C-alpha cells in the first residue's frame, strides 16, 4: 500500500 | 497452503541465456515480496535478488554479482515469478530458489530498512552451465571416467557390499565415479542415458 | 561480511552454539536457515525473537554487538545440516546476504576405520583412484605424494551401513617417470597409507 | 480400506503413544508407516519387519501382531503432530496395496484455550434476495477439535477445518442455509460447540 | 538426489480428460517401480496403481474405482511417469502424488508377492472436478463482519478499511460454490473489501449495527 | 531386476517347505 523503504525511515524519526 | 514450483531449468552453455519461472499459489501473491537465491553444487547459499511490491513500484534490486546480466520480473495475473538471466557463465551453476520475503522491522531498536526473510521456499530447479555436452564415458577394470552429463548407473552382475561414489567433476569439464578365497572361482554394468552407452566389463 | 565458523561438532544431546560476525549485524538482525541435502532450506529464527510455528523450540538466536549466534539446546541427529546466517549486507542497505556456511556434524555412532585402497592406472588405459571407505564421521584429510614429495578429491557420502565413503583421483600422462604414488588419508589424527608402483 | 485405524489420537509432550492399524491381511504382509504434515509430501517412516529409513528419528518403531499393526512414537514432540498412514496389501497374495483411513495424532504442546463462540443472525439485505444463512463463529481455541451442532428450538449444515490463526490459535465456522421463512418459523437457533468435552450454546432469534 | 516433479494438474468438467506427468530424477528410474496415490481435500491417502519394471513385463495393477478409466504408462528415456485420466468423475478431485514404490519380501516371514513401500514422495499435483463455472460472490453483512457466499472459483481476498480480522478457509457446499466469512472482534464502544479475479469482482460493503 | 518379483515371492514360499 505504502513505499517500505519510505516507512522504516518515517518511523526512525518518530523515535527521535 | 504455501506451494512454489521452480521450473526451467537445464542444460546451458556459457553465454547463453535462460528464463527461469516460479509458480506460486496459496497465499497473497500480489503484495507479497519474491527472493531468488541460488546455491552452487556443494557450496553455500547466494542471494541472487529479490523484487517488491506494489507501494514499493514493483522495484527490483541485485547481488553485485549478478548486475547487469539477470532480471527480475513477476506477473500477477499468472502468479508466476521470473528470472531471466543472459550471457551466463560456469560460475553462475547451481539451483536456484525462490523465497516468500517477510520484512521485519523493530520500532525501537531497528534500524531500516530493517531486514529480510525467507519464510517459504520451493524445492529448486537444476541449472548446468557447461561449455561441454554429451559423451558417454569409458570403463576400466581395476572405473568410469570421461562421462557428460549426468548420472550413469552401475550394477554388478546384471549388490551386499557393494558402494558406488559420487561423481567428480573433473576440469575438463567431464565427470568420473567409481563403484580373498572366491576371486578366481567367481560383471559390473555401466549405462548412459544422454549417450544410450551400455557397457559391461568382467 | 557475514563470517561464520565452517564447521562444527556436537555430541548427541549436547547443545551447540552457531554463531554469525559481520558489520551489518551492529544495526541490523539475522535470519537462520537449516539446509539438508537434497531439500529446501528452512527459516529456523528471524527478528528479535521470533520461531517460525512447526520448528522444535530448541532453536533459539541472540544479538549483541557484530555478532549473532544460533543456539541449539540438546542437539539430535536429525539437526545436521548446514546452517547460515542472512541479513543486510550494510548497514542502512537494500541487499541482503548469507553466511558462509557452518556444517553441524552431530556425533552419534562410533569411530570407524578408514578403509583405503589406491588402484594403479589400468594397462588398457594406458593404450589413480584411491578409495576411502567404512568411516566416521565423515571428514577425511587426503593427500597425494609421489615418490617423496606431495588432484580430485570428491565429497564423503553416506553408505549402506550409515557410514560415510569418499574417493580421491589423480590425473597424469603416462606415470611411468616416479617409483612409488602414495595416498595419506588422514581420520581423527590417525594416518593411513596406500602406495603403489609402475 | 481393508486397513482400519484410528481416526484421532491425542498424546501429551514427550509421552509414548502407539497408532495401531488393523486389517485382515497384516496377518500374512507386513506394513509400512506414512507421515503427512498439511502441505507437505508424505515421508516414510517405518517398513519391513524392522527398518527405518536414515534421516528418521529412532523414536519411531514399529511392531506387529496378528491382525494388527502398530506404530510407536516414544516421547512425542512438536513437529511429531501429523496425519500418520498404514500401508500393505488389500488381500493376502494380491498384488494391490492400500492405504488405512489415518490417524489425526495432536501434540498437545500448547497452552489449552476454550473456544470463543458468536452466532450471527441472517442480514436483513440477505433476506430481502430470499436466502438466508447462520455463520457461527468459532475462533480463539486450542486444540483444532471442535463438534458443531445445530437445535431448531430444542430439536435438532456447512463447517470449516480449524485452521490457524494469527497467535497459534486455531478458528473455524460453520454454516446453516434455511429458507427465509423457516427462519421465521421457529423461534430459535443455536449452536452447540462441543470441545474438551465442555458444551458451549449461543443463540439468536428474529 | 531423489526429486520427484508433478505437473499438468488443473481444472476439468466431470467427463473431461487430463494427463498428468511425474518427472524423475536421482535413481535408477529404469527398474524402479513407481506408484499414483491420490488425496481427496479433507481425506485420506488412497492408492491409484502402480507400474512394474522390466523384469515384470511393465505389468501394470489398478484400484476397482478406478479401473477401466485411468492408465499408467512411462517413458524412461525421459524419466516420466504418465497418468492418463478419462471419464473423470468429481471423485477424482484431489492432490495426487508419485512415489518410488520398494519392494519388501521377508525370506523367514513373508508371504508372495511380498509387500509394497513408497520411499519417495512428490510435492503433488492439484486436480479439481466440478460442474460449475465462474460467479461473483454476494457480500452480505453481519450485524455486530462479512459473509462472502455463492463464490467460484477460488481465491477471494478480503481486506478491512482498505488486528483482530481472521478470515476463514473457504466450505464447498453440497451446490459447489465455495462460501466463507471474515468477522473482526472490534470494542463494543467503537468497510470490507472482497476482490474475486476469476470473475473480476470488487465489492467495498460497509458493516453497521 | 532380470526376474519377475512375483516369481521370485512364489518359489521362495516353496524353499521354506
Amino acid at each position: 500500500l505504502w513505499n517500505w523503504f519510505d516507512i522504516t525511515k518515517w518511523l526512525w524519526y518518530i523515535k527521535k | 497452503e504455501v506451494r512454489l514450483r521452480e521450473s526451467g531449468g537445464g542444460l546451458v552453455k556459457p553465454g547463453g541465456s535462460l528464463r527461469l519461472s516460479c509458480s506460486a499459489s496459496g497465499f497473497d501473491f500480489d503484495n507479497a515480496w519474491m527472493t531468488w537465491v541460488r546455491q552452487p553444487p556443494g557450496k553455500g547459499l547466494e542471494w541472487v535478488g529479490r523484487i517488491t511490491g506494489p507501494g514499493e513500484g514493483w522495484s527490483v534490486d541485485y547481488a553485485e554479482s549478478v548486475k547487469g546480466r539477470f532480471t527480475i520480473s513477476r506477473d500477477n495475473t499468472k502468479n508466476t515469478l521470473y528470472l531471466e538471466m543472459n550471457n551466463v557463465r560456469t560460475e553462475d551453476t547451481g539451483y536456484y530458489f525462490c523465497a516468500r520475503t517477510g520484512k521485519y522491522y523493530d520500532f525501537w531498536f531497528g534500524y531500516p530498512p530493517g531486514e529480510e526473510y525467507f519464510q517459504d521456499w520451493g524445492q529448486g530447479t537444476l541449472v548446468i552451465v557447461s561449455s561441454a555436452s554429451t559423451k558417454g564415458p569409458s570403463v576400466f577394470p581395476l572405473l568410469v571416467k570421461d562421462y557428460f552429463p549426468e548420472p550413469v548407473t552401475v550394477s554388478w552382475n546384471s549388490t551386499s557390499g557393494v558402494h558406488t561414489f559420487p561423481a567428480v567433476l573433473q576440469s575438463s569439464g567431464l565427470y568420473s565415479l567409481s563403484s580373498s578365497s572366491s576371486l578366481g572361482t567367481q560383471i559390473c554394468n555401466v549405462n548412459h542415458k544422454p549417450s544410450n552407452t551400455k557397457v559391461d566389463k568382467k | 561480511e557475514l563470517t561464520q565458523d565452517p564447521a562444527v561438532s556436537v555430541a548427541l544431546k549436547q547443545t551447540v552454539t552457531i554463531t554469525c560476525r559481520g558489520d551489518s549485524l551492529r544495526s541490523h538482525y539475522a535470519s537462520w536457515y537449516q539446509k539438508k541435502p537434497g531439500q529446501a532450506p528452512v527459516l529456523l529464527f528471524y527478528g528479535k525473537n521470533n520461531r517460525p510455528s512447526g520448528i522444535p523450540d530448541r532453536f533459539s538466536g541472540s544479538a549483541s554487538g557484530n555478532r549473532a549466534s544460533l543456539t541449539i539446546t540438546g542437539a539430535q541427529a536429525e539437526d545436521e545440516a548446514d546452517y547460515y546466517c542472512s541479513s543486510r549486507d550494510k548497514s542502512g542497505s537494500r541487499l541482503s546476504v548469507f553466511g558462509g556456511g557452518t556444517k553441524l556434524t552431530v556425533l552419534s555412532q562410533p569411530k570407524a576405520a578408514p578403509s583405503v585402497t589406491l588402484f594403479p592406472p589400468s594397462s588398457e588405459e594406458l593404450q589413480l583412484v584411491c578409495l576411502i571407505s567404512d568411516f566416521y564421521p565423515g571428514a577425511v584429510t587426503v593427500a597425494w605424494k609421489a615418490d617423496s614429495s606431495p588432484v580430485e578429491t570428491t565429497t564423503p557420502s553416506k553408505q549402506s551401513n550409515n557410514k560415510y565413503a569418499a574417493s580421491s583421483y589423480l590425473s597424469l600422462t603416462p606415470w611411468k617417470s616416479h617409483r612409488s604414488y602414495s595416498c595419506q588419508v588422514t581420520h581423527e589424527g590417525s594416518t593411513v597409507e596406500k602406495t603403489v608402483a609402475p
